[PDB]
């Protein structure tokens, strides 16, 4: 009947699925570039920069 | 028109050429700064700007 009594395995995995799901998302950042994607960077200018 | 009025122009649905303009020796100036002027054929774009 009763449930939430094994907080600690639900908090064993929501910190594996956590850590997983903000390092997919860290994908997305300029990081002070001009594109989050690489193949615009590839396919929009000359190599030299 | 003068400097302080600048002339616009919007340009879209067309099929645009820039090889044409590249090739041209006409033009003492030719810098690009976002793109690379050699692939401008390879880009598809709207809404630009003169």
């Amino acid at each position: 009947s009763t449930a939430s009594a094994l907080g600690k395995l639900q908090n064993v995995v929501n910190q594996n699925a956590q850590a997983l799901n903000t390092l997919v998302k860290q994908l997305s950042s300029n990081f002070g570039a001009i594109s989050s994607v690489l193949n615009d960077i590839l396919s929009r200018l000359d190599p030299p920069e | 028109a003068s400097v302080y009025a600048w002339n616009r122009k919007r340009i879209s649905n067309c099929v645009a050429d820039y090889s044409v303009l590249y090739n041209s020796a006409s033009f003492s100036t030719f810098k690009c700064y976002g793109v690379s002027p050699t692939k401008l054929n390879d880009l598809c774009f709207t809404n630009v700007y003169a």
